[PDB]
RNA sequence: CUAGUAACGGCGAGUGAAGCGGCAACAGCUCAAAUUUGAAAGCUGGCUUCGGCCCGCGUUGUAAUUUGGAGAGGAUGCUUU
RNA sequence: GAAUCAUCGAAUCUUUGAACGCACAUUGCGCCCGCCGGUAUUCCGGCGGGCAUGCCUGUUCGAGCGUCAUUU
């Protein structure tokens, strides 16, 4: 009835299955409006874009003097002759939680 | 002839505010919000809202009475008390000095820190929010986003160290499995990252890979939210994992050694067991990424389709091909710089994203180094 | 207000180690390890509150003032009598090319003009010392895993990591690699 | 051996500690309520000697009674006016035994032991659990306490011949026509 | 002004009282406890002789059923339960008595400091029956006392033994015969010279 | 049955028992006051595959031993489950 | 397997009444949870389970310079 003593390093040491088990198709209620997704990636996102893609160097200084969040495109496209010149991103995680309270804190209208 | 009142009459007994459904909850509001990402519970917008609440303002947010009322009957709720008293249980045997009586009442709590499995269950949330494995991988475009993301970023006390230990190594599972299934269709690079398309099942699935760099998390971000957001991720990612290799037959979870994952192996630790146009590109071919290329976003593509014989840097991993550049047996060298032996060719990393992504063999004599790389394009 | 309590304390504290620090001079600074150089990445640990003035030159000479920071060293006969002086305030031990790598690309912090920033560009990397040998990352990367003669500047380069404290998980030589796990 | 001395102590009650213990209490249940609750009896020593023990089921409740007379004399003790009045707040409970713990000018102060018929920790005990019967219901109503049967003079000899089994049942007996069939 | 709850008023009311009340020395010298420094070198010496939990007794009991499937010396606690301590002292079995200041009913220790002071055992008197309780893995704790500590020990106890002697039982000697009260303030002496 | 006796009384009216004896029926016990102190050994819950897990009560005392025509502790050797 | 049959271990059991959401001389007036029908996420009607007081044990929440510890 009793399981025997293991020290307690030993018990350290000590210390899945199937959800959709029995599936069945469910109808989906009406009330329910998922979420958007994101668009797919266009061809301005690239790395290294068509020269026709190229703004010049003026409303690159244009985009720099006014301020965040006033901008139709949160970005412009870029050139860069390897990947090694490439750097992170640098608001890719305050993107993401701005997609959080787009997720879960401004509503939906169907 | 019965008079009735427009105020208890309308849209008010349909759509609730915010601080009326956090009062009736009895919750405070992170543990409101907190349940509100786990069960996928919406603020959604009514048609009128004067008529919801005479005192309101554009800038409150109001809730539907149905989902309000499943929060009140959520057992998560009921774990939420049995988790509160714990706590206050875990401060006892501080306050008394009782040290092994913390030990125990800690091991009682399965606190997340020290065990990286999240805190809570939500198989039963889980299974009631995805009624399909289709809907599963939908909401798998945005959990692998989180997941390779927040993989890449430090640890923090929401997210410790264990949580990304476990993290980067179910991602690499759920990429052992798509190199075994040869699921990825389109690379695409990008200044934010790389972007993979694969299909599974009739279903495409996006995800984001930014480059291995320190990525600056400073501002005003909340470390909680984007806690249970990775924690309700990865329990869907546990259980889709473990359908996905019940499905193509190969044992879950699959062995590791610790020595290999410690000295650097990364995916080459994790061996799978099979028994408890993607081919053909590289169907025999030899790879051997050099020391500036990186490792890990060009690894998972060409494992992914099915190139054999692959080598690196001794520097940048371990338990590969032999890592001197003097073997002839090497084809393709991968090399990014501002021996030059002939029977070896030097071809650029661009090369191999828009090999795969245009699957026509593009030339490497148009993608020779020391020369400007033509444009590349968008799969989408 | 401080008792009489801890003045008892400090000043035994003190005497043990200056006989210690003393011990050390008198006696020969040879340690029990092989002569060929190798690598050490140390970290600070709060051991005393009041510190000896030997160790408050050389402490200064490894820029490692703040609570729980770590830097890379590089052992000779020198280092060792400087590590071999620092033992309770310091752990030293092998790193791993896992335990490196990762450290450097979740906190990389650079030195230019009495700034600390953080290692946002490779560009930045050439900006910083361009003619050096190296170009980028990577290239730090390979020198810390393989000492080279340009390492002393890339240790004077490289920022003091500023790790986490973890909240529970002399010489230990595995031990403190599964101490950047914990605390990392 | 802790209650041998308080003991010793109850009894010395006019002495200098207990008279000053005896006043401070006296205070604070004046402005406390007339049947309020103990969470522990004021006497530990009395309360044991009595069948109190510190177990699930057993209240102590502390009561002011009104002294005086009602030249008429109330025949109801203080202690049974006290004991009457916790059974008809406690109704769920069975009145144990009573002692005193304070006086004043105006009032009597009595703490009652209480136990609970229905808890599983009394039903199990042998030593408590033949007031789980339902001939225990109320037994501070019906004279059944230590205060009701001094009070019918429930004792022996021949100074105690009118009530020794009840003065209403010897007064039926004394004055019954016994006729027999062969007269 | 604002009113007051009832039970809020009375308890504070009690302090008053306490310190206006001049009180029998039987209960004064309970007003009289120990000073931090000697309290943490008690709780030192005490702490290394708590009793053992309901979850390490349960495994040791289970470490010596398993090992007869397949030696032992007297233990040392820190002893507790007014019955017990006062049984223990009237026996001369304690080495040390320590007494908490806030029995809610106060009889029960009120006898004490006379019968460990007639037994010859030291006593002290110190700070929260809480703090005993911690010490005895109760909520509450009366009294402890040390009867004998291992050979490890045996000189820390005899050093606390006289710290507690000259440091509390020969400060207190005067107070131990000495009345309560006297702690009247401003409003209180107005008071009574208007009523004088 | 004692007994309309003793005892009390505008000693008028009156009131009014009991021990003993013969029967009927019979049956004895539980605490508090003790230090288990070489080990709170006691008990309520609610979670369970039910086999045993935690929470609380409780040392200001829950079990065992003992209740003054007794008893405890050692020793002692038979007899009981 | 009849019965204005007997037995009786399973059910049903309207309004009241110690009478228990409020009122009562009206088949009326409120709140929490769920369902159904009729234009129906908003309107109406109906139905189902609940909502008295004192006290006991536990659970949980709160207050009190009542009160203890907290520089190792």
């Amino acid at each position: 009835r009793i399981l025997p003593y293991k020290p307690p390093e030993e018990r350290e040491r000590e210390e899945f299955y199937d959800l959709w088990q029995n599936e069945e198709p469910q109808p989906p209620n009406p009330m329910h409006i998922p979420a958007p997704k994101l668009p797919p990636p266009g061809y301005d996102l690239s790395y290294n874009p068509p020269p026709e893609y190229l703004p010049t160097k003026e409303e690159r200084e244009e985009w720099e003097k006014m301020d965040p969040e006033d901008r139709e495109k949160d970005y412009l496209p870029t050139k860069y002759d390897s990947l090694r010149k490439v750097p992170a991103w640098g608001n890719f995680v305050k993107e993401r939680f701005e997609r959080c309270m787009d997720l879960y804190l401004a509503p939906r209208v169907r | 002839g019965k008079a009735k009142k427009k105020g208890k009459s309308g849209a008010a007994r349909n759509y609730m505010t915010r601080t009326q459904a956090v009062k009736k909850l009895q919750l405070s509001l992170p543990d409101f919000r907190k349940l509100c990402i786990w069960k996928g519970i919406y603020p959604r917008e009514p048609r009128d809202r004067r008529k919801v609440n005479k005192s309101a303002t554009a800038s409150t947010t109001f809730y539907y009475t149905k989902d309000i009322q499943y929060l009140l009957h959520e057992p998560l709720l009921q774990k939420f008390r049995e988790q509160k008293a714990l706590e206050k249980k875990i401060s006892r045997a501080l306050g008394r000095g009782d040290v092994s009586n913390a030990a125990r009442l800690e091991r009682n709590a399965n606190l997340p820190e020290k065990t990286g499995k999240p805190r809570y269950t939500l198989n039963h949330i889980i299974r009631e929010r995805y009624p399909t494995f289709q809907d599963a991988l939908r909401d798998l475009d945005d959990c692998l986003s989180m997941l390779f993301l927040f993989a890449n970023l430090p640890s923090t006390t929401a997210v410790p160290a264990k949580m990304i230990a476990r993290c980067e190594r179910l991602c690499h599972e759920f990429q052992h499995y798509l190199i075994v299934t040869h699921s990825l269709r389109k690379s695409f690079l990008s200044i934010k990252g790389i972007y993979y398309q694969a299909n599974i099942q009739g279903e495409d699935i996006l995800w984001l890979v930014p480059y291995k760099f320190n990525q600056r998390i400073v501002g005003d971000v909340d470390f909680r939210i984007m806690g249970t957001f990775v924690e309700f991720y990865m329990t869907l990612l546990g259980f889709v994992n473990y359908r996905l290799y019940t499905s193509i037959g190969l044992k879950y979870p699959p062995k590791f050694d610790q020595v290999k994952d410690d000295q650097g192996a990364e995916l080459a630790a994790f061996s799978l067991e099979g028994l408890n146009d993607p081919s053909q590109l590289f169907a025999n071919f030899t790879f051997f990424l050099s020391r500036e290329t990186p490792r890990q976003p060009l690894e998972f593509i060409l494992r992914a389709f099915g190139c054999k014989r692959i080598g690196w840097d001794a520097v940048l991993g371990e338990g590969a091909f032999t890592t001197d550049e003097s073997d002839p047996r090497i084809t393709h060298q991968i090399i990014d710089r501002p021996g030059r032996y002939p029977g070896r060719i030097y071809v650029q990393p661009q090369w191999v994203w828009d090999s795969i992504n245009d699957e026509e063999l593009k030339p490497p004599e148009l993608y020779a180094p020391g020369a400007q790389l033509p444009p590349h394009l968008s799969p989408f | 207000f401080k008792r009489a309590e801890k003045y008892v304390k400090e000043y035994r504290e003190q005497e043990r180690e200056k006989i210690r620090l003393a011990r050390i001079a008198k006696q020969q600074g040879s340690f029990h390890i092989p002569a060929e150089a190798k690598l050490v990445f140390v970290i600070r640990i709060k051991g005393i509150n009041k510190i000896p003035p030997k160790p408050r030159k050389i402490l200064q000479l490894l820029r490692l003032r703040q609570i729980n920071n770590g830097v890379f060293v590089k052992v000779t006969k020198a280092t060792a009598e400087m590590i071999k002086i620092v033992e309770p305030w310091v752990a030293y031990g092998y790193p791993n090319l896992k335990s490196v790598r990762e450290l450097i690309y979740k906190r990389g912090y650079g030195k230019v003009n009495g700034q600390r920033i953080p290692l946002t560009d490779n560009a930045i990397i050439e900006e910083n010392l361009g003619k050096y040998g190296i170009i980028c990352i990577e290239d730090l990367i390979h020198e810390i895993f393989t000492v080279g003669p340009n390492f002393k500047q890339a240790a004077n380069f490289l920022w003091p990591f500023k790790l986490s404290n973890p909240n529970g998980g002399g010489n230990r030589e595995e031990h403190i690699n599964a101490l950047i796990r914990a605390m990392n | 051996g802790a209650l041998k001395y308080l003991e010793e102590l109850s009894k010395k009650k006019q002495s200098d500690v207990v008279r000053f213990l005896l006043r401070v209490r006296c205070w604070e249940y004046r402005q406390l309520n007339v049947i309020h609750r103990a969470s522990r009896p004021s006497r530990p020593d009395k309360a044991r000697r009595l069948g109190y023990k510190a177990k699930q089921g057993y209240v102590i409740y502390r009561v002011r009674v009104r002294r005086g007379g009602r030249q008429l004399k109330y025949q109801r003790s203080l202690r049974a006016t006290a004991e009457e009045r916790v059974g008809r707040r406690c109704s769920n409970l069975r009145v144990l035994n009573s002692y005193w713990v304070n006086q004043d000018s105006t009032y009597k102060y009595y703490e009652v032991i209480l136990v609970d018929p229905n808890h599983k920790a009394i039903r199990r005990d042998p030593r408590i659990n033949w007031i789980c019967n339902p001939v225990h219901k109320h037994r501070e109503c019906r004279g059944l306490t230590s205060t009701g049967k001094k009070s019918r003079g429930l004792n022996k000899g021949h100074r105690f011949n009118k009530t020794r089994a009840g003065r209403r049942k010897t007064w039926k007996r004394h004055n019954t026509l016994s006729l027999w069939r062969y007269r | 002004m604002v009113k007051w709850p009832e039970y809020i008023r009375l308890q504070r009311q009690k302090k008053i009282l306490r310190m206006r009340l001049k009180v029998p020395p039987a209960i004064a010298q309970f007003q009289y406890t120990l000073d931090k420094n000697l309290a943490a070198q008690a709780f030192k010496l005490l702490n290394k002789y708590r009793p053992e939990t309901k979850q390490e007794k349960k495994e040791r009991l289970l470490r010596e059923a398993t090992a007869i499937k397949e030696v032992s010396k007297k233990p040392y606690t820190v002893k507790y339960g007014l019955n017990h301590v006062v049984g223990l002292i009237e026996n001369k079995k304690a080495s040390l008595v320590l007494i908490a200041n806030d029995v809610d009913p106060i009889e029960l220790v009120v006898f004490l400091p006379a019968l460990c002071r007639k037994m010859g055992i030291p006593y002290a008197i110190i700070k929260g029956k809480a703090r005993l309780g911690t010490l005895v893995h109760k909520k509450t704790a009366a009294v402890v006392a040390i009867t004998e500590v291992r050979s490890e020990d045996k000189n820390e106890l005899a050093k606390l033994i006289s710290a507690v002697k000259e440091g509390y039982l020969e400060k207190v000697e005067d107070t131990r015969k000495r009345w309560g009260g006297g702690i009247m303030g401003f409003k209180a002496q107005k008071r009574e010279e208007k009523r004088k």
